[PDB]
RNA sequence: UAAGUCGACAAGAAGAUGGGCUUGGAAGCAGCCAUAAUUUAAAGAUCUCGUAACAGAGCACUUGUUAAAUCUUAAAAGCAU
């Protein structure tokens, strides 16, 4: 079978650490290989920003990963001006139903709907419905939105 | 084996069946299980 | 206190159980039947879920470069890929062509106060329909001379439906060459302006799919025959054609 | 029952000869149910078989088919023999044709098998022995009953066939009774794809 | 059915034509990755005003090919060719294996 | 002016690119339409509301015909045929293929308080 | 319940999204808080396994095939084991 891995990483920090490291280099895969080709992929992004990965590796250890946009939880804490938590990252709210960390205005939701529908398969989907996804998770992070 | 008198299902696997039946004796309930042995039941003694 | 005989004013007497979705989505069909005139018929063979979505896709994108200068309603969203239940579907189709409400007679209807009012029971799924589809399908060689009979062994194993809200031969010419393009009528978009097109899922989801036939305001049309259709570049402009004469 | 309804398609060369009903005379019960001698000849052999009288076949000799019924679905012991009836003609007929074939795979070190003969031990001339090497301090030996052929393309691999069932699965399992799977190293004889669920360590 | 023995396909049907329903059936019981494995399918659809006999191909990894009528059989008696050829080679497989 | 951010508000946080600035905010009649209407789904004490609350509702009730206490069947369990009609028209196809999307959510909402309620008798 | 009941078999069982918190690690599945949505033939911020954690196998649920013309499922009561 063709395994696929899930792994968080940095913008242009690619080199074998445990983000890394232990994620993909017991399988059997060149390790150095994709991190000299991820930096490649990853050659605008600011250095430091979460960057989700989906990689694909097939029979006879020959791996091809999709750069996938950012995790919305991250973008709404970062657009949410939330506070930083432990370790320098945004936290949410540890009882959504009660606190609240940020609010965030419809506006500010339309440009995050979109900057997610750069990637091809989500661009199908309409624009109209996109918008009301990113809102329910908002509820599950305790953020409120303002008209 | 755990005999019981009251022979109960603990999984989607487990059938009832009347084993041992015959001409001389009228047998008894069993809990056959393929999945788990630990769900073999009897009810009833020799 | 409502009476034993009062009977919901949007709930009839039903051939079966309402609550179920067989006869639930029952109705659904046969409103399809008759709210879309232009229906073509496909076949999915274990299409999986990331596939789905990314012969949805194209749809959406290809139907989006469909011009209106007529200034006809937005229809780019109405049209979609579903796929639907063959075996309820098929008693669709006798529905529609087997049963007239005309035919049903007005009968008294006790409201919740108790005061006899007449209705009349016309819904599909009534026990009046039910009869009719029934007596209709005993005669078997006769069945096939109706556009039913003709459209009988389409409804064999998985088939999904495409719904079109109009007849619209630029919206056919964008989804007839995204989901069974067939050269040089209908070529598939280019490679260097649709790169989604040729993906690595999107390519092992439109093999699995097959245009098996189609359906054109009540009357069966062959594979070939929907390619005189999408064919014309539009219904007006043939209309003047033949004023010209 | 849903199988009885099932017609028998019999395939070319096969030959079904229903006889009629008889009773044999038994002393010890006072009226025996009357039987029918059903023969199914064809080329690896033939097959017999007593069914009851309540079970009517409809011999389509035009077609080559034979549907079965009975004379009433409400009895329990005429519906039971309904299905079962049909389960075993359709072995015979599919046996007698194509015939009936069992693998059996000996796992575990220094196991092995062989067929030679014993003619000391022969139940009839020419009684074939597969020879069984499963550990114990002594030869395991046992004779193939008259009607089938014992194979071994490797030591680990044997490959019984005969045109009976029953007599074939039968004689395949007095053999994986000297060593039944174990799930601690998968160590027995698998008969027919057999799988056993090992354990963790 | 088994479909890990097939090899290839092709089938050639008309749609509206009645007999051609047991050969549909056919090319939906092969599972979605039947294409990645590499088994290669051709499907050839005639028109509705003129109707050929239905052809239906078959061939397994052993070179065997099998050619069969979509008139006569019914999808219930497709099925059971396919896999008598196709277990044979399983239990093949096994004896020669180890 | 519905919105509390006005024409320029700077969104923080939105460009995860670094050749490239954070997006801006446009003018309010610009966006789109539906952005104002997709929050629509948003969702001693006791003793003031039995003098007041219980007193008030039957009023407005009017508990003197069958027709304002009627069953009020949901749209999932009803059988009514749905608003189609053959060559109707554009304006018709589209109003009776916005009803078949109707029903649609009406079933789905049915399958998610059973797919729970199973999952619940079997985690007691 | 021929609008194919029941059973079996074939495929599917998605996406926003590793929900947030916690934790060395918690990705449906240690635990706490939330669980209006979206898109679908259908798909619980998750019912039983599995992993150090992912992965993976099943279920709810969805389509198709086979197939019953007194033959589905459950309850109560009577007599038995
Ligand atoms: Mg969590
Ligand atoms: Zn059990």
């Amino acid at each position: 079978v063709e395994q696929v891995v899930k792994l968080i990483v940095g913008a242009g920090q690619a080199s074998p650490s445990p983000p890394v490291g232990p994620a993909l280099g017991s399988k059997g895969i060149k390790s150095m290989d994709f991190c000299k080709e991820f930096n490649a992929r990853t050659a605008h992004i600011n250095t430091g920003t979460p960057m989700p990965v989906r990689v694909t590796v097939r029979p006879d250890r020959s791996f091809h990963f999709d750069v996938r946009t950012p995790h919305t939880s991250w973008l709404l804490l970062n657009a949410a001006e939330a506070p930083i938590g432990k370790g320098g990252k945004r936290k949410g709210a540890s009882n959504p139903g009660k606190e609240v960390v940020g609010t965030v205005s419809l506006k500010h939701v339309y440009e995050i709907a979109k900057i997610k529908q750069s990637e091809l398969r989500l661009s199908g989907l309409p624009l109209e419905g996109l918008c009301r996804a990113v809102i329910y998770q908002a509820r599950s992070i305790g953020i409120n939105v303002i008209p | 084996m755990k005999v019981h008198s009251a022979i109960k299902k603990r999984c989607e696997h487990c059938k009832v069946v009347r084993r041992k039946a015959n001409k001389r004796q009228n047998g008894y309930l069993y809990i056959i299980c393929p999945a788990n042995p630990r769900h073999k039941q009897r009810q009833g003694y020799r | 206190r409502l009476p034993d005989d009062y009977v919901p004013p949007t709930q009839p007497p039903s051939a079966r159980p309402v609550d179920t979705r067989k006869s639930q989505l029952l109705r659904t069909y046969t409103s399809m039947l008759r709210s879309t005139p232009l229906m073509l018929i496909f076949q999915h063979n274990n299409l999986t879920a990331i596939e789905w979505a990314a012969i949805r896709r194209e749809l959406s994108l290809a139907l989006s470069n469909v011009p209106v200068p007529e200034g006809a309603p937005d229809i780019t969203s109405k049209i979609h890929l579903q796929v639907v239940r063959t075996r309820i579907f098929d008693v669709a189709l006798k529905t529609v062509e087997f049963f007239d409400p005309s035919t049903v007679e007005p009968t008294t209807a006790t409201t919740a106060t108790g005061t006899k009012v007449p209705a009349t029971y016309n819904h599909d799924l009534s026990k009046h329909a039910w009869k009719a589809v029934k007596e209709a399908t005993k005669n078997t060689e006769a069945v096939e001379k109706t556009v039913y009979g003709q459209l009988a062994p389409l409804l064999v194993g998985p088939v999904a439906i495409l719904t079109l809200p109009s007849v619209s031969p630029a919206h056919l010419g964008a989804a007839l060459s995204v989901l069974a393009p067939s050269p040089p009528a209908f070529p598939a978009p280019s490679r260097k302006k649709n790169p989604g097109y040729y993906d690595l899922t999107c390519q092992s989801g439109l093999q699995k799919l097959l245009l098996v036939g189609g359906r054109i305001e009540g009357k069966a049309f062959d594979y070939d025959g929907i390619k005189w259709v999408g064919g014309i570049e539009n219904g007006i402009e043939g209309l003047r054609a033949q004023l010209v004469h | 029952s849903k199988l009885g309804r099932t017609p028998l398609s019999i395939p070319p060369g096969v030959e079904i000869t229903i006889g009629e009903p008889f009773v044999k005379r038994d002393m010890t019960q006072w009226k025996q149910q009357p039987k029918r001698k059903i023969t199914v000849q064809g080329p690896l052999g033939q097959l017999e078989m007593d069914i009851p009288d309540f079970i009517k076949i409809d011999h389509d000799a035009e077609a080559r088919r034979a549907t079965l019924s009975v004379a009433n679905r409400d009895e329990k012991e005429q519906r039971e023999m309904w299905g079962t009836t049909w389960a075993y003609l359709n072995r015979f007929i599919m046996g007698v044709s194509e015939g009936h074939t069992a693998v059996l795979r000996l796992v575990g070190i220094g196991y092995r098998a062989t067929i030679d003969t014993r003619p000391e031990k022969e139940e009839y001339p020419g009684q074939q022995f597969v020879c069984l090497k499963l550990g114990f301090s002594h030869p395991v030996e046992m004779g193939v009953p008259k009607g089938m052929k014992a194979s071994t393309p490797q030591p680990t691999r044997i490959l019984l066939e005969g045109i009976n069932r029953e007599q074939v699965m039968t004689f395949a399992a007095d053999i994986r009774r000297w060593r039944v799977p174990e799930p601690y190293k998968g160590k027995g004889i698998f008969v027919n794809g057999e799988t056993i669920k090992l354990k963790q360590k | 059915m088994l479909t890990r023995f097939i090899t290839d396909v092709s089938t050639r049907f008309n749609p509206f034509s009645a007999k051609a329903k047991a050969a549909r059936l056919f090319l939906s019981f092969l599972p979605p990755n039947a294409r990645s494995n590499g088994m290669n399918i051709t499907t050839q659809l005639l028109p509705r005003n003129s109707t050929e006999t239905p052809l239906l191909y078959v061939k397994f990894k052993d070179g065997k090919e099998m050619n069969l009528d979509v008139e006569n059989m019914g999808i219930k008696s497709i099925v059971e060719e396919v896999d008598r050829h196709s277990r044979i080679l399983q239990k093949q497989a096994d004896l020669n294996d180890g | 002016a519905i919105s509390s951010c006005p024409a320029g508000t700077k969104l923080n946080g939105l460009n995860y690119f670094k050749n490239k600035a954070d997006p801006v905010a446009l003018p309010d009649e610009e966006y789109p339409e539906w952005l104002w209407r997709c929050l629509e789904v948003q969702k001693k004490q006791r003793r003031l509301a039995m003098k007041r609350a219980r007193a008030q509702e039957a009023k407005i009730l009017a508990s003197g015909d069958l027709e304002a206490l009627a069953p009020k069947i949901p749209l999932q369990k009803q059988s009514v045929n749905l608003p189609g009609a053959v060559n109707g028209g554009v304006q018709d196809a589209v109003l009776a293929d916005e009803k078949r999307e109707e029903l649609r959510k009406a079933m789905r909402k049915e399958r998610k308080a059973k797919i729970k309620e199973s999952n619940y008798l079997k985690a007691m």
